[PDB]
Formats: structure tokens, C-alpha cells, sequence
């Protein structure tokens, strides 16, 4: 799940 | 008074005006692009509905104690095992404090008739919202407040059925302090209802199978070809 990863990673 | 774990957990709360207020205007301009022959069905602004609140969940639990200190893998884990916990818990308390009877109150702060919804929704729908509010009103007879409410939410986001965790000590104390602070607490400001901390309780395997049936139906419904976040989820 490359979208949930993003929305925790992402700045 | 108030164990001081769940001033903790409120002060995680989110901004719910902009949450709701953004959501609202992410639906109005995606009406407004599509043009006459292709607007979006009833079921459709729902998904996106559904969809956008997600992101926004996301953005919670990230920020939350103790879960902003998981790595993201057990992070990923709690929340794709809750997600549609989480969205129908929203839901629910969302009726409990708006909600009249004969309508349904939307995150986007749009107030629906039921009848209009009911005609639309489908029988599996219906009956799982019908579902959900005997869940309001029994929550609303029990005088189901904030501090109960961030109290299940936690509950629920740090679930003891999900394994493969890496840091499983972390989601077992949290789920026990927060436990026991809602037992304190209900005793403390309700002490004359003793079934209140049981009834809470018991509502949350009634929201799971709320959720893994809504899921199950959703699911049906992309393999359908009726249906972003949501399908990642799902
Ligand atoms: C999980 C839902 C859903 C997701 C995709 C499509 C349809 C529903 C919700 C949960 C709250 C709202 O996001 C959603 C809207 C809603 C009530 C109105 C549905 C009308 C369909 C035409 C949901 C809901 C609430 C309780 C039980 C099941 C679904």
C-alpha cells in the first residue's frame, strides 16, 4: 500500500 | 474530573470545522468539473466522501500519541486493519451529537433526509445503517460524550487482533491504560449508571462487524465496477 506509506512519510 | 491520559488523547483531537469544512469543498469543485451527462451518482459522492475522510484520519492517527511513535510499518498495520472502524465510529458519533430522527448529518456538514438516502442506498446499505443508528440511539440514551468517544477511538485504532507487530507491547498498553482510564472515568462522571462502561464496550464488536460487513459490501462494489484511498484500503 504505497499511498498509505506516502501519507504517513510524507512532509 | 479527568484522568490526565485522556486530556492527552483529546488534545489529539482534530480540527473538526477545517476537517469538515475541506472535505465540503473538495466534493463542490469535483461536481462543479464534470459536466451535465457526467455527474457523479449518489453512490459515487458517497465513495469520495468516504475517501476524503480517510485522508483525514490518516492525518489523525499520525500525529496521535503513542501511534506517531510506531514505525511506519506497524503503523500501515493498525490502520488497515481499522480503518473502517474508524470511518464508521465517525459516523455514529457524528449522529449522536447533530443528529436529528428521519435524517442523516454528513461530514461535509450537509443534513439529508432519510427517506432520500433509503431510495438510494440498497438494501445491504440500509440495513447496515439502519444498524448504525440503533447504535446512535442507544449511545445517545446513554449520554455518549467526547471524552468516551477519544477513548474508543483509541480503543479501536490499537486493536489487540492485529499481529505481525513489531512493537505489540505498545498496542497492548495502550489499549489497557486506555481501558482503564474510560473505566475511571465513566465511574467518576456517571456514577450512577453502572451498565454505561459495558455498554460502551460492547458497541465496539458491534462497529467491527458493521465496518467488516461495509467493507465487504464496498469490495463487492469495486469488483463491480461501482467505485484512490479507499480502494487501497479496501
Ligand atoms: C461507509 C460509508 C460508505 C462508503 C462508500 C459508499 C457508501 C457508504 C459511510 C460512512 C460514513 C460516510 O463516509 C459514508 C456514507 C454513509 C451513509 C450514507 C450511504 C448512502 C449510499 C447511497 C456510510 C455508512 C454509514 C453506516 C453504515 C454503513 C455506511
Amino acid at each position: 500500500n504505497a499511498l498509505l506509506r506516502y501519507l504517513l512519510d510524507k512532509d | 474530573s479527568i484522568p490526565h491520559l485522556i486530556l492527552e488523547l483529546l488534545k489529539c483531537e482534530p480540527d473538526e470545522p477545517q476537517v469538515q469544512a475541506k472535505i465540503m469543498a473538495y466534493l463542490q469543485q469535483e461536481q462543479a468539473n464534470r459536466s451535465k451527462h457526467e455527474k457523479l451518482s449518489t453512490f459515487g459522492l458517497m465513495c469520495k466522501m468516504a475517501d476524503q475522510t480517510l485522508f483525514s484520519i490518516v492525518e489523525w492517527a499520525r500525529s496521535s500519541i503513542f501511534f506517531r511513535e510506531l514505525k511506519v510499518d506497524d503503523q500501515m498495520k493498525l490502520l488497515q486493519n481499522c480503518w473502517s472502524e474508524l470511518l464508521i465510529l465517525d459516523h455514529i458519533y457524528r449522529q449522536v451529537v447533530h443528529g436529528k430522527e428521519g435524517s442523516i448529518f454528513l461530514v461535509t456538514g450537509q443534513q439529508v433526509d432519510y427517506s432520500i438516502i433509503a431510495s438510494q442506498a440498497g438494501a445491504t446499505l440500509n440495513n447496515l445503517m439502519s444498524h448504525a443508528q440503533e447504535l446512535v440511539a442507544k449511545l445517545r440514551s446513554l449520554q455518549f460524550d467526547q471524552r468516551e468517544f477519544v477513548c474508543l477511538k483509541f480503543l479501536v485504532l490499537f486493536s489487540l487482533d492485529v499481529k505481525n507487530l513489531e512493537n505489540f507491547q505498545l498496542v497492548e498498553g495502550v489499549q489497557e491504560q486506555v481501558n482503564a482510564a474510560l473505566l475511571d472515568y465513566t465511574m467518576c462522571n456517571y456514577p450512577q449508571q453502572t451498565e454505561k462502561f459495558g455498554q460502551l464496550l460492547l458497541r465496539l464488536p458491534e462497529i467491527r462487524a458493521i465496518s467488516m460487513q461495509a467493507e465487504e459490501y464496498l469490495y463487492y462494489k469495486h469488483l463491480n465496477g461501482d467505485v484512490n484511498l479507499l480502494i487501497e484500503m479496501l
